């Protein structure tokens, strides 16, 4: 399988986007919420049709599939997100009629943090200016190392992937030097992407003690599995 | 559930 | 400043080997954190002379060498336990007189895990035959990294390090292809380290809420700055 | 502490 196969295959495995409305009201702490959570439960279903999509995936064992979406599902979440607000400097692009002010992270407490370096790294990938065809190779790869025989099949699905960026960039025609500094900058954001994943799943845990909005069933089981 | 979108869908 | 007179800087900058001054014997639960935040705290101060040797960093705004040290320490420290325990399957070489096994890190609750977090991640980085060089590179782009005027000067001198680490990888003398997948195998461990060290924070943060570990002014400023 | 070595040597 070469790379570009790998992600012409990325390109087909693309989830649609899934359309939410945003209230017909001023969004308050709890309509916030709960957008936010049924959004996250419909897109976490099509990741899981992405994720079998993704080419070696379904070989590995049942366990490690599991522990792997489990362990960067908000991620992959929170990846898409910032693609998708990638053309709209201050503004989340949740869905398409589901955008965010930056401001409107105030009806919620101890969010408008997250929202923030949200929009701080996706004004860094604007800033490198992230191409389609990285994005794809990017979201896969952060699936395939959230590693937090099956086990050395992993670390090949994972080198393939890899290749496949590196062809991606190779083709844009910088300078080798350029093509290392490409790589390096587009990946030193997954530490960003894995940090925002981890305050934004605590802050779940929390709206859900706090009984601020419900969370269950696929949405609970992804979130459990995750602070486990 | 997770389990069952991964094997049953 | 080419980047191997910057990789020499770095090596001027590495702090010095830090013992607990423990006689040797087995490890209870007390004795056990209370050599771990010991260690921790005396590290701390290093970690801070550390960094001021890094070219430019002193040139940063006051508030930018504060946040960058506030965020990152625990991934620093971490970084710096992997490349000890390198040459010692199995242990976790925190320090001469701190020599971890697995099983001893099952007389603290919620510890094992982030052990074998540690572990796995150490082992991964032996697998790729970490170079002293590299470790010395990307534990510098760790600080540099966790930004979740001045700003510019931060920027250049991430690229820098950047710059710096893809040099000690194109002098192994390896295929361009071999060198840009050895960069994305080292930088996608980052990950890692910063998911291992979040977890290692969260059961500091409960150790110290519970004031089961003494009191270390430099680690519990460090613990609270950051948990804020 | 922290801010205090990082103005002193
Ligand atoms: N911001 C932030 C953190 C955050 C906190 C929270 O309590 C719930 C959600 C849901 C999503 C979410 C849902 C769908 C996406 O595509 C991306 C993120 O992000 C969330
Ligand atoms: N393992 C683990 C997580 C962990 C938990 C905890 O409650 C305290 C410490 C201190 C260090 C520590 C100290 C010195 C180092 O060089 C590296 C880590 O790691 C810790």
């Amino acid at each position: 399988l070469s790379p570009e196969q790998l992600v012409l295959t990325l390109l087909e495995a693309e989830p649609p986007h899934v359309l939410i409305s945003r209230p017909s009201a001023p969004f308050t702490e709890a309509s916030m919420m709960m957008s936010l959570t049924k959004l996250a439960d419909k897109e976490l279903v099509h990741m899981i049709s992405w994720a079998k999509k993704i080419p070696g995936f379904v070989e590995l064992s049942l366990f490690d599939q599991v522990r792997l979406l489990e362990s960067c599902w908000m991620e992959v979440l929170m990846m898409g997100l910032m693609w998708r607000s990638i053309d709209h400097p201050g503004k989340l692009i949740f869905a398409p009629d589901l955008v965010l002010d930056r401001d409107e992270g105030k009806c919620v407490e101890g969010i408008l943090e997250i929202f923030d370096m949200l929009l701080a790294t996706t004004s860094r990938f604007r800033e490198l200016k992230l191409q389609h065809k990285e994005y794809l190779c990017v979201k896969a790869m952060i699936l395939l190392n959230s590693s937090m025989d099956s086990s050395r099949k992993l670390a090949h699905l994972l080198n393939a992937v890899t290749d496949a960026l590196v062809w991606v960039i190779a083709k844009s025609g910088i300078s080798s030097q350029q093509q290392s500094m490409r790589l390096a900058n587009l990946l030193m954001l997954l530490s960003h992407v894995r940090h925002a994943s981890n305050k934004g799943m605590e802050h779940l845990l929390n709206m859900k003690c706090k009984n601020v909005v419900p969370v269950y069933d696929l949405l609970l089981e992804m979130l459990n599995a995750h602070v486990l | 559930k997770l389990v069952q979108l991964l094997t049953t869908t």
